[PDB]
């Protein structure tokens, strides 16, 4: 698979970092 | 009153922008209370729809069939265990690409950059740097667009989510002591600190002036919109294949998860999702896909579910090698040479082994004798050395291994010992208590984390035996 698809992947919300 | 509002939200902001404080679940509760208190003020949802959210699932159906999706197969059911999802209507074979959705359909990073949001975008540093916070106000903005082209997804969207940002006090007190509280505490402050910040900045700005938002943007419309894009969102190549960008991937994100392998994937030449079958699904069978490798805390607080017997669970666990250390740049050299830091945060595994390579060799290097270290450090074998350092078949010494997993077992041991209850407390609160889902998913989380600590200290505890058998044995050391 070239571009797999992680459904609801976890992304940084820490706008201050 | 949009002047105590305005009041509220700077207060809010105020609080949410200091530093981080044993002081965290006070601050916590202090936060809630400013939350709460504005959220009893404010209206809930902005945009709220008549029909329930199946009523709508014909016009997703037909809008992703116009635009090239696949919309046979399947019907949308909604499951008590996860809610709603894709139930087969025919059998569908494992490898079978039953399920595409072309780019046309998703919202991304540059649909928002092109909408009506686009002028905030453009000025604002947090929404350029967060393509996460971007999609969060690409959804709200056309949630309250009547004519949005997104309209047939957004109005099957779910009106709640179970991440902790919607858990009460109770709920998120089961977690005091635990490693995952401290990421609910994060989510909840980042939140806050969001909401009041956009809040103020829609109310200034000239480029917010046409944002639906500007004449209401409550904080329930915030909590919904950023828990719809951690629960859904994915990375995906842009159109040009040279970046990654962030996406909400109509129909398709109707499925839910089970245990396996990711059978989703972006075609760039035909410039849509792909998802081939896990697995066998018989007409009658919920189709499911398997989201990724992410831990239950993960789960938990960013998909806002619990997945039982998910063999990817792990904790985390905090190691450095100290400066105190009379072996310290020896083996900070060591370490800096196989690529390795010389203090951060490591996983501990549920799924045998319990820790990674480069975990073990971390630990190798932490325990290294001075003379180990140089043969790391000097000479024509010791790149050969750096090369095997996280490979559990080709040990430094038997005495090396010895100490390490010793040093695991007591620090797992440790780390059992700090939380406010144990696992057989855990169990039988489960087994007679009568909980919420968000209750159990806070108890079995909290569960976990000591659950995976056992398993790891049995695991270093069987291997510091193996390896004291070998060296009392004085058993050949294997060879490179
Ligand atoms: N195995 C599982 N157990 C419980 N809930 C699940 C689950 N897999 C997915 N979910 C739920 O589905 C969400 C991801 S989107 C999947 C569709 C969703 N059930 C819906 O009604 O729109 C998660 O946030 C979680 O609420």
């Amino acid at each position: 698979l070239k571009y797999p698809i992680e459904h609801g992947i976890v992304t940084n919300w820490d706008d201050m970092e | 009153s949009p002047k105590e509002i305005l009041n509220l939200t700077s207060e809010l902001l105020q609080k949410c922008s200091s530093p981080a404080p044993g002081k965290e679940w006070e601050e916590y509760v202090q936060i809630r209370t400013l939350v709460e208190k504005i959220r009893k003020k404010q209206k809930g949802l902005s945009v709220t729809f008549d029909g329930k959210r199946e009523d709508y699932f014909p016009d997703l159906m037909k809008w992703a069939s116009e635009n090239g999706a696949s919309v046979e197969g399947f019907e949308m059911v909604n499951f008590k265990e996860e809610g709603f999802g894709l139930r087969a209507t025919r059998d569908i074979k494992a490898e079978e690409l039953f399920l595409w959705v072309p780019r046309k359909l998703l919202m991304t990073v540059e649909s928002a950059k092109n909408s009506v949001l686009g002028p905030l975008y453009s000025q604002d540093r947090i929404l350029q740097a967060m393509g996460n916070i971007a999609l969060a106000f690409h959804l709200l903005c056309e949630r309250a667009s009547p004519n949005s082209f997104w309209q047939p997804y957004i109005q099957t969207l779910p009106s709640e989510y179970d991440t902790p940002l919607y858990f009460e006090e109770d709920e998120v007190r089961y977690l005091q002591s635990t490693q995952a509280i401290h990421d609910v505490f994060s989510q909840y402050k980042n939140t806050a600190r969001q909401y009041a910040y956009f809040y103020k900045v829609i109310q200034t700005h000239p480029h917010a002036n046409k944002l639906p938002l500007k004449d209401s943007f409550t904080y329930e419309d915030y909590r919904w919109a950023v828990s719809s894009v951690m629960t859904r969102q994915n990375q995906i190549p842009t159109e040009d294949g040279s970046r990654v960008t962030l996406a909400l991937i109509p129909l398709w994100d109707m499925c839910n998860h089970t245990n396996g392998l990711i059978t989703t994937g972006y075609n760039l030449e035909d410039d849509r999702c792909e998802c081939v079958a896990l697995q066998d699904f018989r007409a009658g069978e919920q189709i499911y896909i398997f989201y990724g490798t992410r831990s239950n805390a993960e789960f938990v607080i960013h998909s806002g579910f619990f997945f039982d017997n998910n063999s990817h669970d792990r904790v985390k666990i905090k190691l450095g090698v100290s400066k105190s250390d009379r072996l310290y740049a020896m083996k900070a050299e060591v370490l800096a040479r196989a690529g390795i830091p010389t203090s951060s945060v490591f996983a501990l595994h549920f799924t045998e082994p319990p820790i990674s390579a480069q975990l073990l060799a971390f630990l190798r290097v932490f325990c290294m004798t001075e003379e180990e270290l140089k043969e790391h450090l000097l000479g024509d074998s010791a790149i050969d050395r750096i090369f095997t350092l996280g490979n559990s078949e080709f040990p430094v010494s038997w005495d090396n291994e010895v100490k390490l997993w010793t040093f695991l077992e007591d620090r797992a041991s440790l780390l059992l010992k700090t939380y406010k209850t144990t696992i057989e407390e855990d169990k039988s609160v489960l087994k007679n208590h009568d909980l919420s889902v968000r209750a159990k998913m806070a108890i079995k989380l909290r569960l976990g984390e000591k659950e995976i600590l056992e398993k790891a200290v049995k695991s270093a505890a069987v291997n510091r035996e193996y390896y004291r058998q070998q060296m009392e044995e004085k058993a050949p050391l294997p060879k490179y």
